């Protein structure tokens, strides 16, 4: 019912799967650990009741699964998740399928939840890869994120009037300069690159950075910034590397400092992306010159929705990331595959994201010149084209996606453990 | 003993008030009296 | 009450050997005791549907 | 006793490390944890708590010393079956049993397999089943492929590989497929421009069982931080596309994208095909690296090895090790146990071989805890079958793990 | 109150921070977890003695008196004179703040017993708390046998080299002729070797560890030949070699046989001891070694970065012990409410006052002016280490304890929200 | 109704044939069979209307051919069965027509029938020529074939980026070589055939050959593996098959199996091609060499979705086989020249194929260029047409040709009784 339903459950699904992992190899003869009980338990609320003793929890999980592929597959049944309705509200819909009314239904205690959700992004140290329960919020209801949890830069990365790509720019800032070229702001696993590189010298003196939309939120602790001729591994041409063992101090300035940003330095800076351009203040005059910011990227407190709600896209086409479905949809793949219906699935699959489309555009017909370049799995890619759609309003693509990426999470989850035979 | 709670717990949804059955409800039809009755016509052409 | 707060518990007393009160006085020390009856009157209560 | 019998022990030590380290810190005053709670139980279930695990690492290294008692333990037999052997050692009698709960505890076990987010880093025990007795590593745990990596027929090794990656190319030269920690690395150098259409690329043994997802798919020239050349990362936003293929996947995968792609290496051969001529190219994937499913197997098994001698990772001991070294090197103990495991070493590898001698042209370049060497020995005596070398390793890295486990509150006094 | 009391509560607010971790998500209806349990008696723990129903009033209420307190010397003055940072003796202080929530909190002997049993722990945590370092910096025990470890945070300034970084651009720079040995630290890696314009002979050479990386150990490491540090490009080193090129190998003073170079096998040893002793195969044009894998520190050694021993030379390059990503939440909430400013003088002048007490006369050094506000650490110990003034003695208690009063307000103010 | 309902009658029917075919020259004067029990059982099953012993079978089984005729043939009546959907899910339909009424229902036993089918595939020696039964499943729901059923490579093969077709890669075998060409790949009935083709002698030494998609499929058993220079008797110039006593061994691995097979030797192989590529050595340089894998072929396990969903083709226009249909229709084709509407049908069946192509586009229209050269019942022929419309992509096209051909079987075994008069 609810979207809301759905996450809770989802929600439930996931915990199921942490104390898996917690009690593997953990589950000795002569005690009954807190966390396997935990399991245990969780096991009890997943069936209806009716579903009787668990003796081998296998079989339940095995079950719910298979009844969630006949379901997910077969647009008839699953049609009243796809409507726009369903995104936008917490309306309990009047659909009979013996599938909800078994599975999917309000899990999560209430108030009390949500508070220690609240309290968990004030946290000292979040989980470094969350789940997917953290970012179906956050796309979906577009709450806060923890204010430590940290990211890879690069994956928030969107298209720009200048640069329209990140990693496209690699190919050309290894491609030696003609004259002296336009500002580059660039970003990797690791780390944010920014600079500006010529075949002729550049003077010293003040240089304005104007920070990239996207990057705008971003915030570094326990960070190294210092001149460097790499990106991804790839050599940066254009830029010296080189600097006397007294030359003039090289210092920047972020508009929520009011003291200087050292460069080239051992000590350990923490300052943020916000607020403005980043004014750099260049020693001593270099031939093109690349400034680097390694160290931990957080997103800056309650400005993640940018990222989530797909508001950082300001152009079309446009760079996009996919909020890292594909790392859990791996195990759902095998699965598929080791039974065959990687394909049968993939077909139905299509037939969902088309039907999805369709509702969300007035009158109802897919619109024209909608071709994918990959499948169902490749929502990255997907995405990109979604929001290439010329005919649709870009807001309503927007949606579209990220209505997608929920279905694509719901299933990522609910669908481990497939095994018709 | 928190764990032994934590097995032995589970729910009952209950009505405050029981309901009310009705059992001997007798509902039979009554026919209103003379009238003038009309003899729907077969199907024609 | 739990608490300041006023709440209306299962009353474990006449559940027979379901009795999580009573098994709890088997604790050692009279302080263990309490506490896991009073968590007793948090857990085991009538609340909303 | 049984080799069961041993890592059902080894696991409940790794367990009563792991609650160890959770209740670090979480041990307050009018509170019990229901970790704190786990780890008491299991400290009674295995015999001030500091004084038995130190008896217990004792008696260990009396044990795993004397070849007289463990020798069992060593027979090409203890690693074969899962048969209760004859044996009356009251160390064995003291520790070793079953500890673990069947039928359920192998049932989580494979449920763990579909886990969304399993260990990143795992512990020793779920090595030794994979090594042992052949079992499933989760499908969505993450592997540096460097590790993966065994020599094949076109190269000997990935490391070495470097330096030759580093000198200019003399003419279009064979295709290449080297592995670094968090990225794969494939192409084909050359001092003279290459044509642009397609190219058949042979994915390695090794690399076979692969699969990445959040994966960036970009030209580069550097490997391990060093620089490739005969290699070009140049292009401009008029070039056209430059796409790949890989069986398992219909649809062509882009190069150069901000897309983040998830394809899988198990097709066995990778089609690529270049929009614009390079003057040396050289494709990286860079990504998340899981291992395959049912296909863990070749890794743990030292059946992805083909070629001799070969190389070979520690399958992570290393890692392990470091807490047990440092207690030995306080003791003083460190050259004594030095030697005892040479020999325990040597008497494995005997009792591997009929007629029952030290074969010939056996001389350790390395210690016992650098095992991704002593391995590389073993797989290279050709006088010896090779699956027989193989096995050795295999079982002589059991051994050592079980010491990694059970010697680290060791203090002999 | 005491030292230890302090640190107590510290990380009880940090437990409850890991449980509250624990929980997210993880809270459902007809289902008590064991977690949510010991998150709900920790909560009791802060309570003024003893359910709760919504843990963001009392926690929202002890951070609020937190910054209240940190904020005005006359209260905590106590907490930075000299003596706070050794004695464990009960402090003359009536304050509502110490009296309401530090108190001793940690179960004694057991949590010391448990915490030693950690050391020898197979896979401690990769991101320890903070608790773990308060404990070193402070009463310097110990730190895990196999806890991994940047070594370029472990980097100090010695003789030879001034910084690290900074020979960033020195190593890429072409060289006139064969100059010296470089030590050089990365995040995940450490580099040694020789550059010149000419060859160097094949042949045996010796290195120097520095005062810093004699603590260092590797396990799983690759060791090999390259040309990049920190992704920038050094020069004056050729990585080139052929598949006929003999052997290189070195050996350390803690193991008599040799560790080879360019191989695909996973080295393990410690750089403790003395010196590398490299033996060059073939000779060649600037040469650059490179040790990867996973570092850690020496048992019962990490008294050196914990403590500042590593620290000989002035003025040093120093990190700050990470409490950098602690604060940042904190920082997120002060720029919330519009504190940030009010906090960043109220703690200039913390400091200040601490220094002061430390040095006799009582009176701010001269020269005393910093460059970065009190959240960037790792220049601020700088700048504090770097005064010809003050002994080197009192510089380093003067960091550490800088730190320690950092990290409690990295770790209590979290919850802050006067509206 | 259901498409399930379809297939478990049809079952019966093909079930009904077995029997029939068992029963012949077996029915005796005293003698009580349990094939001819089970026959005259099914007998009854088929008309709702009484149950009473059928003196003769002919009767009812012919009223059941011509209802079907009559059905099959107005669009007004089987148009249901022309849906999207109806090749999609398992919702019964809201139609009401004589035929579906007294002949369609739910026929196999649940859920024996199919624990039953599972438990065959791993049987050791399966039907070698499979009911159509088998094929409807994995073309429609994608089920598992048998394990060790034997297939002939060339049915299975599809075209691929390198060379076009199969068949007609033959001629270009034939004539000599320009000089040293591109590796080739074709399969006849009963062998498998690589090899690269030269005018010059060919090196001594390693080559690496990639086994083509539609390939990667097979594995054999009882396999001579050898030199040979025909093709489906058609001789192959520009190879040797020369070679003496001292010649060096010729061995070829694959990834499958760590050990070296050897070539032009009396032993019997067993290989799987799913490793992706074949590594062969040749001993002593040849001018112009072609190996041979003569055995017996079967897919791999898992892995026959790939051939009957049409997702090994990755090309256009595509070679592509009719899954043996054919083989089926002769019977009915018989039958209707029989009583002369072997005319009539063809266009009632073309408004069929069209009609049902129609319901497949959005928007709902004939498309351009839609060019039938051969007649209803050549489908191999008519496959490769709706395979080669440029208009619509490729998923709609497969789908076309896979709901086409359960329709085209449908007839197949429904129609054969039939006799108007």
């Amino acid at each position: 019912m609810s979207r809301q339903m759905w996450l809770d459950t989802s929600a439930l699904l996931e915990a199921i799967s942490e104390y898996v992992v917690r009690c593997n190899g953990d589950t000795f003869s002569g005690l009954t650990t807190g966390d396997f009980n935990a399991l245990s338990n969780m096991f009890t609320q997943l069936s209806v009741s009716s579903a009787g003793y668990v003796s081998d929890p296998r079989v339940p999980l095995q079950t719910m699964s298979n009844m969630f592929v006949s379901f997910i597959t077969s647009t008839d049944r699953c049609g009243y998740m796809l409507r726009k309705t369903w995104f936008n509200s917490d309306t309990k819909p009047t659909v009979s399928d013996d599938f909800i009314t078994t599975y999917i239904r309000p899990r999560l205690q209430v108030p009390m939840s949500d508070t220690v959700r609240q309290l968990n992004n004030l946290s000292l140290q979040p989980s470094a890869k969350p789940k997917l329960y953290e970012r179906q919020n956050a796309i979906m209801k577009g709450l806060d994120i923890p204010y430590s949890e940290p990211i890879e830069p690069c994956k928030l990365f969107r298209s720009v009037a200048g640069q329209t790509g990140n990693i496209p720019m690699m190919g050309i800032l290894a491609t030696p300069p003609a004259a002296q070229q336009q500002p580059f702001f660039v970003a990797e696993r690791r780390r944010i690159l920014f600079g500006i590189r010529s075949n002729a010298a550049i003077p010293a003196g003040a240089y304005q950075f104007v920070v990239p939309a996207w990057a705008s939120v971003l915030s570094v602790t326990g960070a190294y910034v210092y001149f460097t001729n790499s990106f991804f591994g790839t050599i940066i041409a254009g830029v010296t590397a080189t600097a006397t063992a007294a030359d003039a101090a090289t210092t920047f300035t972020v508009p929520t400092d009011a003291n200087n940003l050292p460069v080239q330095t051992d000590s350990r800076l923490s300052f943020s992306l916000g607020g403005g351009n980043i004014n750099l203040e260049l020693g001593v005059a270099k031939t093109g010159f690349c400034v680097a910011i390694e160290g931990e990227f957080t997103i800056l407190a309650n400005r993640s929705q940018a990222y989530y709600t797909l508001n950082s896209i300001t152009q079309t086409p446009t760079s996009i990331d996919d909020f890292d479905v594909s790392d859990f949809l791996t195990t759902f793949l095998s699965q598929l595959r080791a039974c065959g219906q990687y394909e049968i699935f993939s077909d139905a699959m299509d037939q969902l994201t088309n039907s999805l489309i369709t509702n969300y555009m007035d009158p109802p017909a897919i619109p024209a010149g909608l071709a994918f370049t990959s499948p169902w799995f490749r929502f990255s890619e997907r995405a990109r084209t979604i929001l290439a759609l010329q005919n649709v309003d870009l807001n309503i693509r927007k949606l579209i996606v990220r209505h997608l990426w929920v279905i694509t999470s719901l299933i990522a989850v609910f669908g481990r453990y497939y095994r018709p035979n | 003993f928190s764990e032994l709670r934590n097995f032995f717990t589970g729910d009952v949804v209950i009505r405050d008030d029981p309901f009310d059955v009705w059992d001997g409800v007798k509902a039979t039809y009554i026919p209103i009296g003379v009238h003038g009755v009309r003899l729907d016509p077969n199907g024609d052409q | 009450f739990v608490g300041e707060l006023p709440v209306k518990s299962v009353t474990l007393n006449k559940l027979g050997d379901r009795n999580m009160d009573a098994l709890a006085e088997h604790l050692l020390f009279e302080h263990d005791v309490v506490n896991a009856q009073r968590e007793n009157r948090i857990f085991y209560q009538r609340k909303s549907a």
